[PDB]
């Protein structure tokens, strides 16, 4: 093919050879958990293009009709026409109810996705300087999306959804001095009321997702300009980045890895069932259901309304409803959130600039804080929950409601203890095998009758064979011999059949060969940094 | 250094390459192929492997193609014929597009895995403060800029375009002002069945109006399909979604959801009509935001010790109790009449009213006692409304006394 | 490259110039604007800006003060304050106009008088890139496709297209969710709107054996009543179309007729006030092919009547129907010229000669109104002898002739 | 009328006019997804393509 003619002409007009030689040899580290992100993004493509397509079916409006659509056990009903519409995208369209859950499935792919990648962020240290901002864009972003899911999930006008409804109308009454006056501006009169699912549904499709993409574009942009952290490791230092280029590995690993998840995603929207709106009926403020909760997402808000005690002030004329202080707690589990990075940097007092990453055994305060908050939020979340953990456990309901408020205080600080001595237990194991050596495992006995274990050593020795002590390097050190190599197969061929000897013997050199180099190359490169250091 | 045409000419395509990385600050620590051997048995095995994903990705995909056009997708209800088919078609549509996509990616996978050849690659990182040069400089144009306009000795100019950039800001923004709504203005014309449209009221105020309300039950009746010679056509003429109800009607420990049912809306009993349309009105009265009661009907062993609140004494009619069936908390039914230990549950955050301590909330969020009805009976013996509730009902806010 | 001991010795002109110019930009004139201590001119220039600035402020708090305190609600023909409710929206773009052009003329005026006079040139890097980067970025693009020979295993190839051009029907089959035949009815059973296809209208009905007259409308509106309970609208004894008889027209007349069937009547001595037809009448009104302008002709006009082939006893003395939709893509054909018998279509100004069963005579119009037949019934009634002989409509690849 | 008009255009083409039409609009004119379409593509879909592209 005449590709010649192409990019001659493309360059002649952009003179972009140089500008596409710096992004296809662009280099980036490729540990496992460095694809957490990459979820998040392709779960919101999935959204995106799947959102569109329930847009070509959807009414959003909250104007009564007698459904007269396919699904029979509802017919002659009186519901809104995003309740009929919604089912007709479920049973009157081909494929309509695939697309549905896929949609659902990959709008709690994308919520989940965000929260791990932000504990991978969290617990290695990438958010600190110069890496602050995308910190704080990536909080808006994990709660524009949970709002996201929430006005999504409000839109088909079902009975659940609409209780939901119900409950965020309560809490904006509820609000000093202004929150009668807010509830009336943001739905436009009393609840229900005429613009309510418009408005949520012009948020829905194109408010939040054009300050989501923007604030994605924004995201992605820094995160290619700063070029990624990386654990610490032979030849890394602050100043390289050691890993594969963009030009053909990483990007052919970008595309299999998307190709995985959206086929994940269309199983899911297969062979599982979510949501299910025609078995719930529509919306009607006087009906209720014992297994109410709302999304995922946001289940640790409502275990937040059912832990808190009935606390009211009356002063005497005006009102303080017990939910407030709800709000306040919301308010500052998200303030702390955003603002992690400048309370580290006060109270340990470290502002460099950092370029590697942290091991979460080796930054013990943190990773005890972060599982403390991990704890607190899973008891939120039970606590959301809890009458469906009640049902299907054999608790008493009301022990969950005070296993909530007893566990929000104990479990954060049963957590913080043993994930700190389990941190310094891990740190003592590395320093272990650095001072000793890897315990082979193998046990001789000497002609003293003393069983010794025999150690190999990571370094030298002195003259009485015990190993000179190594310094720790913040990387990860062998335990076992078979990280070593020592069990590594030695025979070649299919499962039932072995190569030709001759070509076993030429490749197992040619494999020795090749690990030799690349040891030798990166002990050149981490002799070559300590010269960079002088 | 630069080069000549004639000197990159002399060098070959890798040293090209060579250059070409290094001229970004990459070096390519190592790299070595994947199958050195000329020809290697294992690089058929490995190529089988990638054949094996991309035919089922061929095959799911076609298999996906034919179950999409060909499968019997649409509905049918418990007891038809092809119930089995319909089920399954989503549930097809899924495992054959998963077994396509998936088996495209993992084709992919696998052949980076052992295809590519394998490299450590090292980039230099520039970053951090910039080279002073550049920061001097910009700095230097800047400052240059600021004092060139000679706009910092006038203090007039500048505070008089701050006022208009900030009073330009409030005319473009202030059109959001459509938006407000004093939540105190009634809603437009007389009050309705579901009140003025403010937190204060709620169809059970009609009885200030000198209306005769009743407690009225929902029937839950559906539309009919009437069909005749110019098509099919779902009705609602003769059809009441609310009744009235009697007071011999719910036994000891029975509980019943009743709406206000004005007089004027009512069509049933010896004076009923078949051509008196009523389902729109009762509907719009079953959908008030603050319309629903729960009437209980307490044993006489219960009723012997029940408490009463200052004020809503005589409320109750006999051993017939009416509370509003909103929470007190945030606003959902409280649904859930415990009928043995007459504890009045709401599912949304598991609050508990003592029906036996006129309502007072003995568990959970809620703070305060459910509201209560004062209800009677009528010359024919139909249950009604005999008042209004003495306070607002729904969740609390901040106008709101005790 | 600049050693910080020589950064240091520059002035801010220094390092301006060195800036520009180490971005390819050299100013080749700038001059400041009043270079005199003392110039009245400055002072001038002064005034002219804090001018349009004060005016500014003047049309910001203007528009509030509007905003707020103009009265803005509607107000009708016979009201008390119907100019101040004229005058709200023109006030808002007066004062919004007042704040911002004056804003704006703030702003020119100040980069005009004040902001030195300049002349730049920057340097153009465009064409061709350098021809090591071209020759460098060819020589890593052959190294990744030759090194991950790809191009020496053909069938993996292949397949590999196979399956991401099935996974893109995959992704896309969906959209055949979108697809309908045109051709399915509704699928009820027909109504007063035909079954859905372009083949049928109202009037099909004819051919189910329903007696349907020619409805006139009557534009009714629903009535509210308002009692101690609320207030509503309601349609029940009301009623959109009515039944007509063949004395109404005079002779050179035009009714918009619509089907109205027999059950859905309500009106005359069978008039019941609680039968509420409101809904089906206006079904039978909003139908796209529904339609019919009855025209009663001048008996002189109606003798030079061409009649067509296979149409000769449509009409009913001097009463001929037409369809109202037009021939070319589908407007209604609403005016009746009652002198030259050409009914005109305001869209395209197609013109059709009533007196020549419907032909057009100008415009793009190619084929000819559809005729309805009718007559009259036992009790006096216009009614529909049948259905159209023809479709009706726009023309369609599938519609003969 | 204008809505009219453009799904007359669209009817007469061929051979897809009626196709087309029935995909567009779902239906026989005027349709109950007709003003939904028009509203999603007139502000997300449009006004996208026109952003990106400007
Ligand atoms: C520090 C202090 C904090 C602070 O004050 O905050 C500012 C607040 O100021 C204004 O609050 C006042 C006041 O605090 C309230 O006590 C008062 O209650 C509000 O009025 C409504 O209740 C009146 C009655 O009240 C008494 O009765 C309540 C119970 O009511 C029921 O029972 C009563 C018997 O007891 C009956 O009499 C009554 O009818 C009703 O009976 C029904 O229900 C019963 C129960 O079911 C049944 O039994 C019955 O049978 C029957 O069915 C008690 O609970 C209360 O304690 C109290 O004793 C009614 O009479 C009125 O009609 C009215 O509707 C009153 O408001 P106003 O009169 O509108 O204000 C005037 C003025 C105020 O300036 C403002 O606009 C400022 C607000 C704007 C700024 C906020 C934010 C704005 C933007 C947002 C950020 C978002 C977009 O505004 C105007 O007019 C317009 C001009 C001024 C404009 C200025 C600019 C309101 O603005 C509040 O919203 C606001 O938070
Ligand atoms: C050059 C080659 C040209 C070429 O082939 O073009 C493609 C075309 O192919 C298909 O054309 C064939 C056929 O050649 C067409 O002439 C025909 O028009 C199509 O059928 C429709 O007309 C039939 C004929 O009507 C007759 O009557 C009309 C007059 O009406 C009166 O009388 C009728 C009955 O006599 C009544 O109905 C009517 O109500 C009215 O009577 C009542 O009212 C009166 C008042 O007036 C009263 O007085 C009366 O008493 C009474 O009450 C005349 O005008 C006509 O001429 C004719 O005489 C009707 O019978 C049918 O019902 C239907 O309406 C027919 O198709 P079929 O039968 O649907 O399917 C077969 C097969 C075809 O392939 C396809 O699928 C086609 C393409 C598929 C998709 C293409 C687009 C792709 C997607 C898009 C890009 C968008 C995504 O499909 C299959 O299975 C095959 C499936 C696999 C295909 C793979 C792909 C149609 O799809 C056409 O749309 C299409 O353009
Ligand atoms: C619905 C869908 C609708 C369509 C959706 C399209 C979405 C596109 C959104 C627009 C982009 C927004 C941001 C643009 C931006 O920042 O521009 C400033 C920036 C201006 O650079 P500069 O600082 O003035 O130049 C000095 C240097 O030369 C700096 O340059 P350099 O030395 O770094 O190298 C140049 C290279 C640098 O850019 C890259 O290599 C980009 C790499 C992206 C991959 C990683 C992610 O850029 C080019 O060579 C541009 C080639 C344009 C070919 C267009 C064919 C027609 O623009 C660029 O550098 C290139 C972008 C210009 C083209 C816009 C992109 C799309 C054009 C084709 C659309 C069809
Ligand atoms: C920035 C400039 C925006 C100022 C907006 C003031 C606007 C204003 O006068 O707001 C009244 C009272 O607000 C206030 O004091 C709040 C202002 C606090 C600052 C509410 O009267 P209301 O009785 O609900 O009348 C409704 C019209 O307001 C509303 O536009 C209209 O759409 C109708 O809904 C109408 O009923
Ligand atoms: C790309 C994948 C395209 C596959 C063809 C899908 C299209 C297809 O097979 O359509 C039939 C007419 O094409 C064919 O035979 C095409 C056969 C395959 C070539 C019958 O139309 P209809 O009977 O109106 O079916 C309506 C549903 O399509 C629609 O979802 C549903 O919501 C209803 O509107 C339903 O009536
Ligand atoms: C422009 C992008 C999007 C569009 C056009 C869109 C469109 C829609 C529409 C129209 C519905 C209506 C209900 C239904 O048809 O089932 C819906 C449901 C929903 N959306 Fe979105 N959406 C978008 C993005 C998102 C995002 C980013 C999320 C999550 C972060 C999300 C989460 C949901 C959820 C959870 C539902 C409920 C699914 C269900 O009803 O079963 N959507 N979406
Ligand atoms: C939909 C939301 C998000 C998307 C699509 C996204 C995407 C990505 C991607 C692809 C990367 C690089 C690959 C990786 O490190 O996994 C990345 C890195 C990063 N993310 Fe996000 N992310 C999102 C949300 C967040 C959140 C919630 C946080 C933290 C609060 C965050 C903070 C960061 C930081 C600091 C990095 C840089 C990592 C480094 O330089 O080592 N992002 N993000
Ligand atoms: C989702 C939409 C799709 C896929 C559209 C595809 C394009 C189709 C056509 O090209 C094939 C297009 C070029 C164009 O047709 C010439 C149409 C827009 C029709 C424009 C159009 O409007 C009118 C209109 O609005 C009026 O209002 C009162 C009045 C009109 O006359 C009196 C017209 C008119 O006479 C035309 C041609
Ligand atoms: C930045 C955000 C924007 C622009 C837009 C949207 C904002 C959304 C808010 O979150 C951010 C919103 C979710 C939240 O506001 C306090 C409220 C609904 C309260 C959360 C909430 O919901 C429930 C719910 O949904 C239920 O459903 C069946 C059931 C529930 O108990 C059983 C609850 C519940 O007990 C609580 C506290
Ligand atoms: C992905 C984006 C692609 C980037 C495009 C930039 C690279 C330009 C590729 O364009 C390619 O340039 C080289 C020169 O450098 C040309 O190569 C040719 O140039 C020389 C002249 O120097 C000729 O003697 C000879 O025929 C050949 O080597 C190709 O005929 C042209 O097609």
């Amino acid at each position: 093919m005449s590709l010649a003619t192409v990019g001659n002409n493309l360059d002649s007009r952009y003179t972009m050879a140089s500008g596409i030689r710096r992004q296809i040899n662009k280099v980036f580290p490729t540990h496992w958990s460095f694809m957490l992100g990459e979820i998040a993004l392709y779960s919101f493509i999935v959204l995106l293009l799947t959102g569109v397509y329930l847009t070509l079916f959807f009414d959003p409006s909250i104007t009564k009709v007698i459904y007269d659509g396919g699904y029979l056990p509802l017919n002659g009903v009186e519901m809104s026409r995003a309740y009929a519409t919604a089912l007709d995208i479920s049973f009157e369209v081909r494929g309509g109810l695939f697309i549905r859950q896929m949609h659902h499935w990959a709008a709690l792919l994308f919520v989940v996705s965000m929260l791990v990648h932000m504990l991978r962020i969290f617990f290695t240290g990438a958010f600190r300087r110069p890496r602050e901002a995308n910190w704080i864009i990536g909080v808006v972003l994990i709660i524009l999306g949970m709002a996201e899911g929430f006005m999504g999930y409000s839109l088909p006008d079902d009975l659940l959804s609409g209780v939901g409804l119900r409950i965020m109308s309560a809490i904006i009454v509820g609000l000093p001095i202004i929150g009668t006056w807010m509830h009336w501006l943001i739905f436009g009169g009393d609840f229900p009321s005429d613009l309510m699912l418009d408005r949520f549904y012009i948020a829905h499709v194109l408010i939040i997702p054009a300050i989501l993409l923007g604030l994605i574009a924004a995201h992605l942009a820094l995160v290619w300009y700063q070029k990624h952290t990386q654990f610490p490791g032979a030849g890394r230092t602050e100043n390289n980045v050691i890993g594969i280029r963009i030009m053909p590995l990483f990007a052919v690993k970008a595309v299999a890895f998307g190709l995985i998840v959206f086929g994940f995603l269309a199983l899911l929207a297969g062979v599982t069932t979510i949501n299910a709106i025609w078995n719930l009926g529509p919306y009607n403020p006087s009906q209720v259901s014992a297994g109410s909760q709302p999304d995922v997402y946001m289940l640790w808000t409502d275990g937040a309304a059912r832990v808190m005690p009935a606390w009211e002030l009356y002063l005497g004329n005006y009102t303080i409803p017990a939910v407030f202080w709800v709000a306040v707690m919301l308010g500052i589990l998200v303030v702390l959130l955003v603002t992690y990075p400048f309370i580290e940097r006060k109270f340990t007092g470290d502002d460099a600039h950092h370029n590697l990453l942290q091991r979460p055994r080796d930054v013990p305060v943190r990773t005890s804080l972060g599982v403390m908050a991990l704890v607190f939020y899973i008891l939120l979340t039970v606590s959301g929950g809890n009458d469906v953990y009640a049902m299907q456990f054999h608790v008493s309901l009301n022990a969950m409601t005070w296993i909530g408020r007893i566990g929000l205080i104990v479990g954060p600080a049963i957590a913080y203890f043993i994930t700190y001595r389990l941190c310094i237990g891990l740190q003592r194991s590395d320093r272990e095998v650095l001072e000793h050596g890897i315990e082979t495992g193998i046990i001789k006995q000497m002609p003293n009758g003393a069983f010794i274990e025999v150690h190999q050593p990571l370094g030298p020795v002195d003259d009485h064979g015990h190993p000179i002590p190594l310094p720790y390097a913040g990387a990860a050190v062998p335990k076992q011999m078979n990280q070593l190599g020592y069990a590594e197969v030695e025979t070649r061929g299919g499962f039932f059949g072995p190569d030709p000897e001759d070509i076993r013997a030429k490749a197992k050199e040619i494999e020795h060969a090749n690990h030799i180099e690349e040891a030798n190359t990166l002990r050149a490169l981490n002799e070559a940094n300590i010269e960079r250091d002088k | 250094k630069q080069y000549t045409t004639q000197e990159l000419n002399a060098m070959s395509n890798e040293d090209l390459a060579r250059l070409g990385t290094e001229l970004d600050d990459v070096t390519i620590a190592y790299r070595k192929e994947r199958f050195p051997i000329a020809n290697d048995p294992a690089e058929k095995r490995a190529a089988r492997a990638v054949t094996f994903w991309l035919v089922l990705g061929i095959i799911g995909g076609l298999g996906f193609l034919a179950t999409y056009i060909f499968w019997p997708w649409e509905y049918k209800a418990h007891g038809d014929e092809g119930l089995l088919a319909y089920t399954l078609y989503t549930p097809m549509l899924g495992i054959t597009s998963g077994l396509c996509i998936l088996s495209l990616g993992f084709a992919v996978v696998l052949y980076v895995k052992k295809f590519i050849p394998e490299e450590i690659a090292v980039q230099r990182r520039h970053d951090g403060p910039s080279e002073e040069v550049d920061r001097r400089t910009i700095v230097a144009l800047l400052n240059d800029s600021w004092q060139t306009s000679t706009l910092g000795r006038r203090k007039l100019i500048m505070g008089l375009a701050g006022g208009g950039a900030v009073l330009a800001g409030l005319t473009i923004i202030a059109p959001m002002g459509g938006m407000i709504k004093n939540p105190w203005n009634p809603k437009e014309g007389p009050m309705d069945v579901q009140g003025d449209g403010t937190l204060w009221t709620s169809g059970w105020t009609l009885v200030e109006n000198d209306v005769k309300v009743y407690l009225g039950r929902d029937t839950a009746a559906i539309a009919e399909s009437h069909t005749d010679a110019t098509g099919e056509h779902w009705s609602t003429t003769g059809v009441s979604r609310l009744v009235r109800m009697r007071p011999e009607d719910l036994a000891a420990a029975s509980m019943e959801t009743v709406f206000p049912l004005p007089a004027e809306m009512v069509n049933d009993g010896a004076e009923y009509d078949p051509a008196k349309d009523v389902y729109e009105h009762q509907m719009h009265s079953v959908h008030g935001p603050r319309n629903a009661v729960m009437l209980i009907r307490l044993r006489t062993a219960d009723a012997e010790k029940v408490i009463e609140r200052e004020g809503q004494e005589s409320f109750h009619y006999g051993d017939y109790y009416a509370y509003s069936k909103i929470c007190t908390h945030i606003g959902c039914p409280t649904s859930l009449y415990e009928a043995q230990t007459n504890r009045i549950l709401c599912p949304c955050h598991q609050s508990q009213f003592d029906a036996l301590h006129y309502g007072k909330p003995v568990f959970g969020p809620a703070a305060r006692a459910l509201p209560q009805l004062p209800i009677t009976v009528d010359e024919e013996g139909y249950l009604i409304a005999a008042g209004n509730f003495i306070e607002p009902l729904g969740p609390a806010f901040w106008e709101r006394k005790s």
